[PDB]
RNA sequence: UGUACAACGGGGUAUUGUAAGCAGUAGAGUAGCCUUGUUGUUACGAUCUGCUGAGAUUAAGCCUUUGUUGUCUGAUUUGU
RNA sequence: GCGUUGGAUUGUUCACCCACUAAUAGGGAUACCCUACUGAUGAAUGUUACCGCAAUAGUAAUUGAACUUAGUACGAGAGGAACAGUUCAUUCGGAUAAUUGGUUUUUGCGGCUGUCUGAUCA
RNA sequence: GUGAUUUAUGGAUUAACGAGAUUCCCACUGUCCCUAUCUA
RNA sequence: GUGAACAGCCUCUAGUUGAUAGAAUAAUGUAGAUAAGGGAAGUCGGCAAAAUAGAUCCGUAACUUCGGGAUAAGGAUUGGC
C-alpha cells in the first residue's frame, strides 16, 4: 500500500510569518535590462471564468470551458532601499543597506511594533546623514558596485490603497535578473521612492509561482489531518497535529488577465461590452472592492481570502505548450458570492425585478 | 460581442432591427407628450 | 479503457459501484443489468470499483432472455443517475441507472436504443453513436 | 453562450451555476438554484406560488405580452455576420430596456394608485374611531 | 471511390457528413482528414470544420441536403453562426427543437426523398419538407428503426443493411426511387451509414472496405465516368 | 436536510409527469392503449387496474373505487383542468 | 519518467527554441514598460515641480 | 485629537416567500329580522382576491459610509 | 526509485476459482507515571525590532492509453510497432471554495400537531 | 421410568409457543466506497 | 385538555428552583442527529442504526391436535370549514 501522507513537508508546524518568504530564484541573465523577478499583494477571493481554448489537438479545442480563478489585490509597489549579497566559504552574507531618504508612516509602522505610544523616531539620524552630500552614503553604495555579485531591493506595499484595513507595511526584498550590478542600484537609485506595477513585472500568457501560507484549521488529529482510516515510535506513524498555515509553493499557474484600476469595465471581455469593473456585487466575502490593478490566475492559490502572498515569473524556461498557449477571454462572472448569486448589476436586478414598494 | 448585460443577442439578431426601432420611436412619441408618463 | 474507445475520456463524478442494479436500454427486451467488474479500474486498498459514463464493464443479466441470463457479457454505460460536470460550463444529471450491452470490441449488442445517453458516451462510442435513437 | 432561464422560475442561470435535469422524456430543465430544484423535485406549482415569475405574468402584475417582450424569442436562421446592424443593435438592446423600465414603472403605478386615497379612508377611520388622542394632543 | 481512415476508427459517416454541394468534418485530433477530403474534391465546394455542443460526433447529429440543412436543439448559437458565415446563403440553415435529436441517425435522405421515425413530431416532419422541398415518409427497415444509420443514399442510388428480406427490398425501392442493393461494409459492418458515406459523384468507406464492396457500391452509385 | 424528502421524493420514486398526464387525457387513443395494458406478473396488481389519472396500479377494484372518492383524485382532476405547465411558460414569463 | 535523460534533453533543444526566444521578447517587452513608468512618475513629479 | 477607532442608523447584497391591520358584487353552504326576493339583503363561514416580491433578518470570522453619538495618556519592565 | 487489486469459501492459517489492471513477486521486523512520537511557548546572550543567509535533517511523484509519425519500413499477406511533436487519464501528494452537492442553533425565514397566556396578534 | 398428540436408554410423526440454534427472499439503510457537518 | 388510557406532552391546587460556579469551541470522546450516488459489496456474523408501526374499508394461503396460525401477507383511505 502507499503511505498515509508525505514526507516532504513533513515538520508540519506553524510557519514564523504569514509572508512566504522566497527562498529560491531563477538565477540571472547578464544580457538583458533588469526584470523584476517577484512582487507581492494579497489574495481576495474567487470568481469563475469561460474561456475560448486555442489548444491545438486538445478534445476541448476551439470551445468554451469553464474554469476557476482567484484574484489578488495588486498595488503599485514603492522601493525604499536595497541589499547586498557576497558568496563566502558559508553562503551569503548581508554586508551592507542603503534606504531611500523619505519613509512612509506605513513602514515606519511596520517596524514598531506599538505605534501610538511610540515617538515615530525609525530613520530621524538616517535622514540626518543623508547631508547636502549623501558622502557616508556613497561610501556604502560604490562598496555593493564593486563587491556583491548578486543584489536585493526592498519594497513594502500601499495597502492604505487597499479596501482592507491593517495600516501596516509588508516589507520583503526581490532579486532581480539583469546584469551590471552597478545598472542594477543605478537603476533602483533612481526608483528611490518610486512605484512599480504588476504590468510591469507580468502579462498574459504567462506561467508563476504562489508562494503563501494556508489557512490555519487548528489542532486537528489524524482522520482529517492525512486523510487517514478510522477505528519505539517512528516520525512517520501519522500521529495528531497542527494542520494549516504552513508554507507551501504552488507552480505552473496559468495567469489570463492583467487588471487595471484606472480601466474602467475591467470585468469587460471583449464580448460582453458591460461596463463593470470585477467586484462583483455585495463585494468580495470578507474583502471588500478592487479598485486597482489585480490578475486573474486559474487553479486556486494557497491562502485565504484577506492573506498575502508572493509571486515568482515561473523560475525556468517553462517547456510544455500550456505554457505558451494565448488566452482569451469571454465572459467573467461578476455574481455576488454572498449567496447563490444571480446578477452581475443592480440594473440588471432592477430590470428583473421590476420597480417596488421602496423605489417610490 | 454576442452578450450584454443580459439576454444575449442571438435571440436579438435579425435585420430590420433599425425599423423595429423607428416603429417604437413613433410609439414613445406618442406615450411622451400624453402625460402618460406622469 | 479497451479498444474501440476513440478519444480520452475526462474526469467526471462516479456513481456506480459492483452491485449496482441498472437498465438495459436496449432493443433486446434485456431489462436490468447488475454490475460486477470495470475495465479502467484504479488500484487501491479496500475500494470499490467505479463505474461512470462512457466506461465500459463486464456484468450480468438478472432479468432478460432466459438464453441470456446465467452469464456474463459486457456492456457500456448510458444513463448515471449522478451529478457530473462538461467543461463547458453545466453541472447535469438524467435520473436513471442504465447501461446497454456489446461485444468487448465496442460494437453493439441490439441495433436500437430506447431513452437518452450521455454526450460523453455519444461523442465515446460510434456504435452507440449509430445505434442510439437519442441524445440526451 | 446562453443565460438560460430557470425552467421553475424563468430566472436567468448564467453558464456554470446551477443544474440541467434531463428526463426519461429528452427534455432538460435547466435551473437557476438549489431552491427551484429542491422545489421541482418536490412536485410544487410555480403558477400557486408567490415569489416565481410564471405566477406574477399569469396574475395580472406586470405585462405578459408586448413587443419590448417578444423582439427577442429565437432566432433558428442564421444571418451572416455583418458588422453594421450589430453596430446599432448594440444600442437598439440599450434603448429597450430604458423603455421596458418606463413601461413597467408605469404598470405598477397603473396598479398602485388609488392606494393614497385609501390610506386616508384608514387613516379617517382611525381619528373617528380614536378622538382620545386628540384630547390628550 | 476511396477508402479512408478516421483517426484509426472505420467508421466515417458518424465524425463527417456530405452533402453534393459542401462537406462536414469534426475536429477530432489533427487536421489530416480534412486534407484526406480536400485531396479528393478540392475546392469546388466548402469543407468546414464545425462542431455540435461541442462534440465530434455531426455525422449522426444533422441532417439536410443541397437545398437546405437541418440541426437539433442541442446545437449552439455559434456553431449555426459559423455554419452560415462558412457555407454560402444559397443553402438553407435551420435549427430544429424536438424531443429528440439523434437526426443523422433517424433521417436517411437524398436531394429529393427522406426517411423519418414513424414517431417524429408532425411539425418538423411539415418542417423538413418545407426547408428542402422533399417527399418525406415515415417507415421502418426490416424492422429495423433508425433510418438515418442502417441507409446511406444519393441520387445515383443508395444502399440498406443486408438483412433486409427481397419484398421489402422492392418495396423500399419503390418508395426510394433508385435501385437498391441489401450490402455491407468494412467485413459486414451492419452500421452503413457511419460505416460508409456518399454522394452522385464520390462514396467514401473504411480501410476495411473489401474489393467486392467497392465492386458494389462503384456499380449501384455509378460513380466513374464508366458505369 | 430530512428524512421525508428522502423517503418521498428521491430519485427512484417520481412520478410519470403533469404534462404527459395531460396529453394522454387530450388524445384519445392513448387512454384506451393504457386501459388494455396486459398482464405481467412482476407487479402485485398484476398489469392491470391501472388509474390513467394517479399514474399507479392498484391491486382489485376497491381500490379504485375508495380511490376515486378520494381527496388525492380531487388533486391531479383539479390540476389537469388548467394548463399543464410546460416549458412554454418558463421561457415567458422574462421576455422569451 | 520525470527525471529520464532522453525526455530530459529532448525538452532541453526545445526550451532552447521557442520558447526561450518568447521569453527574450517578453523580457524587452515587460522592460518597456517597467523603464516608461519612472517617465509618468517623473512628468507627475514635474507637475508637481511647476 | 485624526485620510482616526468604535456603537447605532441608512444604502448594497443575499436569505426566505407575500405580514399585523382591514376591505370585497369571490366565498360549497346553513339559518335569518321579513320590505317574500326572483344576486332579497342580514347573519356565520375553511379560504380566496388587493394595499404585498410584501413583511422580518443581515456579521456575530460580508460590502459601503461627507449621518448622529461617544472614546482617544491606565499598570509594568528593560542599558554596551 | 514507484507500485502490487475487488469478490466468491471454511472457528479454523491447510485447500482452490471469477474478473480487472502494467502486474496483481517473495520475505522479515490500568494508564495522570519517565521515555519516544506528533505539535506549542520560553528568560539568558547590553536591549527592543525588521530583513536575510542556510551547517544540517526530510524529500514525490507514478503508470497506462491515445492523435500523429503511419497502416510507415518489414513481411507474401494476415499483421504492424516504432524515436520525436501532441493530449488526456489512473494511483499518490499538497493546496482551494469560484461553481455543484452534503451539512444547520443564523434556531434567518415560512408551515404544522397537542397545550398555556380569554380570542386575534405576538 | 417417562413426559401434550397420531401410532418407558423408549421408537416414525406432529399444529401453537419459545429472550431456543442455523440458511435464504423483500424493503431498509453510513456496515462500506468515503468520509463530511451540526448540537449538550 | 390530549388521547384507548393510570402511556407520553402541556397546565391549575400545592412544593422545589436543590445537583460548585465563571470564560472559552482544539481535536478525540459520551449521548443524540443528518448525509448525495450505490444499497449488506463491508464483516466470521444484517452486531448495532434504519425501515412499517396508530384507526377504518376490502383481503389474508398452505398446514393443523380444526381450536388457530393472524395486527398475516398485502392494496386504498386519514387535515380543516
Ligand atoms: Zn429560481
Amino acid at each position: 500500500a502507499p503511505r498515509h501522507g508525505h514526507l516532504g513537508f513533513l515538520p508540519r508546524k506553524r510557519a514564523a510569518s504569514i509572508r512566504a518568504r522566497v527562498k529560491a530564484f531563477p538565477k540571472d541573465d547578464r544580457s538583458k535590462p533588469v526584470a523584476l523577478t517577484s512582487f507581492l499583494g494579497y489574495k481576495a477571493g474567487m470568481t469563475t471564468i469561460v474561456r475560448d481554448l486555442d489548444r491545438p489537438g486538445s478534445k476541448f479545442h476551439k470551445r468554451e470551458v469553464v474554469e476557476a480563478v482567484t484574484v489578488v489585490d495588486t498595488p503599485p509597489v514603492v522601493v525604499v532601499g536595497v541589499v547586498g549579497y557576497v558568496e563566502t566559504p558559508r553562503g551569503l552574507r548581508s554586508l551592507t543597506t542603503v534606504w531611500a531618504e523619505h519613509l512612509s508612516d506605513e513602514v515606519k509602522r511596520r517596524f514598531y511594533k506599538n505605534w501610538y505610544k511610540s515617538k515615530k523616531k525609525a530613520f530621524t539620524k538616517y535622514s540626518a546623514k543623508y547631508a547636502q552630500d549623501g558622502a557616508g552614503i556613497e561610501r556604502e553604495l560604490a562598496r555593493i558596485k564593486k563587491y556583491a555579485s548578486v543584489v536585493r531591493v526592498l519594497v513594502h506595499t500601499q495597502i492604505r490603497k487597499t479596501p482592507l484595513a491593517q495600516k501596516k507595511a509588508h516589507l520583503a526584498e526581490i532579486q532581480l535578473n539583469g546584469g551590471s550590478i552597478s545598472e542594477k542600484v543605478d537603476w533602483a537609485r533612481e526608483h528611490f521612492e518610486k512605484t512599480v506595477a504588476v504590468d510591469s513585472v507580468f502579462e498574459q500568457n504567462e506561467m508563476i509561482d504562489a508562494i503563501a501560507v494556508t489557512k490555519g484549521h487548528g489542532f486537528e488529529g489524524v482522520t482529517h489531518r492525512w486523510g487517514t482510516k478510522k477505528l519505539h515510535v517512528m516520525w512517520s506513524v501519522a500521529r495528531a497535529g497542527q494542520r494549516g498555515y504552513h508554507s507551501r509553493t504552488s507552480i505552473n499557474h496559468k495567469i489570463y488577465r492583467v487588471g487595471k484600476g484606472d480601466d474602467e469595465a475591467n470585468g469587460a471581455t471583449s464580448f460582453d461590452r458591460t461596463k463593470k469593473t470585477i467586484t462583483p456585487m455585495g463585494g468580495f466575502v470578507h474583502y471588500g472592492e478592487i479598485k486597482n490593478d489585480f490578475i486573474m490566475v486559474k487553479g486556486c492559490i494557497p491562502g485565504n481570502r484577506k492573506r498575502i502572498v508572493t509571486l515568482r515569473k515561473s523560475l525556468y524556461t517553462n517547456t510544455s505548450r500550456k505554457a505558451l498557449e494565448e488566452v482569451s477571454l469571454k465572459w467573467i462572472d461578476t455574481a455576488s458570492k454572498f449567496g447563490k448569486g444571480r446578477f452581475q448589476t443592480p440594473a440588471e436586478k432592477h430590470a428583473f425585478m421590476g420597480t417596488l414598494k421602496k423605489d417610490l | 460581442p454576442e452578450i450584454l448585460d443580459g439576454k444575449n443577442v442571438y435571440d436579438f439578431l435579425d435585420p430590420e432591427i433599425a425599423a423595429k426601432l423607428q416603429a417604437l420611436e413613433e410609439e414613445e412619441e406618442k406615450l411622451e407628450n400624453e402625460g402618460f408618463y406622469n | 479503457s479497451g479498444n474501440g474507445a476513440q478519444g480520452t475520456k475526462f474526469r467526471i463524478s462516479l456513481g456506480l459501484p459492483v452491485g449496482a442494479i441498472m437498465n438495459c436500454a436496449d432493443n433486446s427486451g434485456a431489462r436490468n443489468l447488475y454490475i460486477i467488474a470495470v475495465k479502467g479500474s484504479g488500484s487501491r486498498l479496500n475500494r470499490l470499483p467505479a463505474a461512470s459514463l462512457g466506461d465500459m464493464v463486464m456484468a450480468t443479466v438478472k432479468k432478460g432472455k432466459p438464453e441470456l441470463r446465467k452469464k456474463v457479457m459486457p456492456a457500456i454505460v448510458v444513463r448515471q443517475a449522478k451529478s457530473w460536470r462538461r467543461r463547458d460550463g453545466v453541472f447535469l444529471y438524467f435520473e436513471d441507472n442504465a447501461g446497454v450491452i456489446a461485444n468487448p470490441k465496442g460494437e453493439m449488442k441490439g441495433s436500437a436504443i430506447t431513452g437518452p445517453v450521455g454526450k460523453e458516451c455519444a461523442d465515446l462510442w460510434p456504435r452507440v453513436a449509430s445505434n442510439s435513437g437519442v441524445v440526451v | 453562450m446562453r443565460i438560460y432561464q430557470c425552467h421553475f422560475c424563468s430566472s436567468p442561470c448564467y453558464p456554470g451555476h446551477g443544474i440541467m435535469f434531463v428526463r426519461n422524456d429528452a427534455k432538460e430543465f435547466r435551473f437557476c438554484r438549489s431552491k427551484c430544484h429542491k422545489a421541482f423535485k418536490q412536485r410544487r406549482n410555480p403558477r400557486k406560488l408567490k415569489w416565481t415569475k410564471a405566477f406574477r405574468k399569469a396574475a395580472g402584475k406586470e405585462l405578459a405580452v408586448d413587443s419590448t417582450l417578444t423582439f427577442a424569442q429565437r432566432r433558428n436562421v442564421p444571418v451572416r455576420y455583418n458588422r453594421e446592424l450589430v453596430a446599432t443593435t448594440l444600442k437598439a438592446m440599450a434603448r429597450i430596456e430604458e423603455i421596458r423600465q418606463k413601461r413597467e414603472r408605469a404598470f405598477y403605478k397603473n396598479r398602485m394608485r388609488g392606494n393614497k386615497e385609501k390610506d386616508f379612508l384608514r387613516d379617517k377611520k382611525l381619528v373617528e374611531s380614536n378622538p382620545e388622542l386628540l384630547r390628550i394632543r | 471511390a476511396t477508402r479512408t481512415q478516421f483517426e484509426n476508427s472505420n467508421e466515417i459517416g458518424v465524425f463527417s457528413k456530405l452533402t453534393n454541394t459542401y462537406c462536414l468534418v469534426a475536429v477530432g485530433g489533427s487536421e489530416n482528414f480534412y486534407s484526406a477530403f480536400e485531396a479528393e474534391l478540392g475546392d469546388a465546394i466548402p469543407i468546414v470544420h464545425t462542431t455540435i455542443a461541442g462534440t465530434r460526433i455531426i455525422g449522426r447529429m444533422t441532417a439536410g441536403n443541397r437545398r437546405g440543412l437541418l440541426v437539433p436543439t442541442q446545437t449552439t448559437d455559434q456553431e449555426l453562426q459559423h455554419l452560415r458565415n462558412s457555407l454560402p446563403d444559397s443553402v438553407k440553415i435551420q435549427r430544429v427543437e424536438e424531443r429528440l435529436s439523434a437526426l443523422g441517425n433517424v433521417i436517411c435522405c437524398n436531394d429529393y426523398v427522406a426517411l423519418v421515425h414513424p414517431d417524429i413530431d408532425r411539425e418538423t416532419e411539415e418542417l423538413i419538407s418545407d426547408v428542402l422541398g422533399v417527399e418525406v415518409f415515415r417507415q421502418t427497415i426490416s424492422g429495423n428503426i433508425l433510418v438515418g444509420s442502417y441507409c446511406s443514399l444519393s441520387n445515383q442510388g443508395g444502399l440498406v443493411h443486408p438483412q433486409t428480406s427481397v419484398q421489402d427490398q422492392e418495396e423500399l425501392s419503390s418508395l426510394l426511387q433508385v435501385p437498391l442493393v441489401a450490402g455491407t461494409v468494412n467485413r459486414g459492418s451492419s452500421v452503413v451509414g457511419a460505416g460508409m458515406v456518399v454522394n452522385d459523384y464520390l462514396a467514401v468507406t473504411g480501410l476495411d472496405t473489401t474489393a467486392p464492396e467497392l465492386s458494389v457500391i462503384e456499380s449501384i452509385f455509378r460513380l466513374q465516368d464508366a458505369q | 436536510m430530512g428524512r421525508y424528502s428522502v423517503k418521498r421524493y428521491k430519485t427512484k420514486r417520481r412520478t410519470r409527469d403533469l404534462d404527459l398526464i395531460y396529453n394522454d387525457l387530450s388524445t384519445k387513443e392513448s387512454v384506451q392503449k393504457l386501459l388494455n395494458q396486459p398482464l405481467d406478473e412482476t407487479k402485485p396488481g398484476l398489469g392491470q387496474h391501472y388509474c390513467i389519472h394517479c399514474a399507479k396500479y392498484m391491486e382489485t377494484a376497491i381500490a379504485l373505487k375508495t380511490h376515486l372518492k378520494g381527496k388525492v383524485h380531487k388533486r391531479r382532476v383539479k390540476e389537469l383542468r388548467g394548463v399543464p405547465y410546460t416549458q412554454e411558460v418558463s421561457d415567458a414569463a422574462a421576455g422569451y | 519518467s520525470l527525471r529520464a535523460s532522453s525526455h530530459l534533453n529532448a525538452k532541453s533543444v526545445k526550451r532552447r527554441g521557442v520558447f526561450q526566444k518568447a521569453v527574450d521578447a517578453r523580457e524587452q517587452r515587460i522592460s518597456d514598460k517597467l523603464k516608461e513608468d519612472l517617465l509618468k512618475q517623473k512628468l507627475e513629479d514635474l507637475k508637481k515641480k511647476e
